[PDB]
């Protein structure tokens, strides 16, 4: 573990000061689906003519990017997925970009949305949840040991691989930061209490995040909801939470830890850091290097049709991609 | 039920996050 991260350190340290760019070009992709969207950009399933490979690509509008203010974010993003790796995190496999959009080609993974599969099952048996809670445990603590907090964890960003694992996606709030942060970012149902009573915070939000998944995935909803984030705000700076009844006590009490307002008394930011997680009673059963080397049981295995198959990812409305025939934001993206 | 007060509510979809 310490002997892992020290050396995983110094390949992200050697890609983080010299990271690539224009390693591939838009031509040399066809478009076959959109399998996502956000408020800057969509996601597509590609094909790679020359390899005859499905990736990811994501389209982000750089005039989208720039009236929403993520233009550092969006640089972030490209700059750390081209450098880190793991086996829960997606692969940055190219990345370029145009006169009109950035681009980001990755790994595609077919399984589609936890988000997908938990709404439709309604919720995960414990030892379901445990064994992605597991995954996002040992992912938080390699970006940690590199200085990055992740910011955006929810079902709708982690993805159900073919051997049934998840893969953690989106990093446009991820960042390299030793030191406190500042910016108001994620999503409301799992924003900690540090960052909605903007008081600068550290990577102890994306263990708040973790306790806020588990639950999700143990109950079927979230700990606090409402139908607008105000609301959901008090509910979370309340200093409150209610379990379902066949939560268990460890998982109660893991949980009750996770969630906690006091981040001077908040698990995964203490002393013993992520320790005080992996080695807490509901993970008694986990074998962390055993979920490490991918060769624990899958509780379950999405289908898979055939190669570039999309059964498990929704339909949305396809809109062809336009590249104007000037440059529209150069020096703000030059870096990409 | 909790889960019913959940489902009837508007936050069953896909969350958006905040930007700003
Ligand atoms: C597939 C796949 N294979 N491999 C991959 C590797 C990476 C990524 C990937 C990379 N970056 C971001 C990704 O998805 C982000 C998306 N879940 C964010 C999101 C979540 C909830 C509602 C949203 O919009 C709500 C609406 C608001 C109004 C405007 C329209 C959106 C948007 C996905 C995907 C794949």
């Amino acid at each position: 573990v310490k002997e892992f991260l020290a050396k995983a350190k110094e390949d992200f340290l050697k890609k983080w000061e010299n990271p690539a760019q224009n390693t591939a070009h838009l031509d040399q992709f066809e478009r076959i689906k959109t399998l996502g969207t956000g408020s800057f950009g969509r996601v597509m399933l590609v094909k790679h003519m020359e390899t005859g490979n499905h990736y990811a690509m994501k389209i982000l509008d750089k005039q989208k990017v720039v009236k929403l203010k993520q233009i550092e974010h969006t640089l972030n993003e490209k700059r750390i997925l081209q450098a880190v790796n793991f086996p829960f995190l997606v692969k940055l496999e190219f990345s370029f970009k145009d006169n009109s959009n950035l681009y980001m080609v990755m790994e595609y993974v077919p399984g589609g949305e936890m988000f997908s599969h938990l709404r439709r099952i309604g919720r995960f048996s414990e030892p379901h949840a445990r064994f992605y809670a597991a995954q996002i445990v040992l992912t938080f603590e390699y970006l940690h040991s590199l200085d990055l907090i992740y910011r955006d964890l929810k079902p709708e960003n982690l993805l159900i691989d073919q051997q049934g694992y998840i893969q953690v996606t989106d990093f446009g709030f991820a960042k390299r930061v030793k030191g406190r942060t500042w910016t108001l970012c994620g999503t409301p149902e799992y924003l900690a209490p540090e960052i909605i009573l903007s008081k600068g915070y550290n990577k102890a939000v994306d263990w708040w995040a973790l306790g806020v998944l588990i639950y999700e995935m143990a109950a079927g909803y979230p700990p606090f909801f409402a139908d607008q984030p105000i609301q959901i705000y008090e509910k979370i700076v309340s200093g409150k939470v209610r379990f379902p009844s066949h939560f268990s006590s460890d998982l109660k009490d893991l949980l009750r830890n996770l969630l906690q307002v006091d981040l001077t008394k908040r698990f995964g930011n203490l002393k013993d850091g992520v320790n005080d997680i992996k080695n807490h009673k509901w993970f008694a059963t986990t074998d962390w290097i055993a979920i490490y080397q991918r060769k624990v049981e899958a509780p379950f295995i999405p289908k898979f049709k055939g190669p570039g198959d999309t059964s498990n990812f929704d339909d949305y409305e396809e809109e062809e991609i336009r590249v104007s025939i000037n440059e529209k934001c150069g020096k703000e993206f030059s870096e990409f | 039920t909790t889960y019913a007060d959940f489902i009837a509510s508007g936050r069953t979809g896909r969350r958006n996050a905040i930007h700003d």
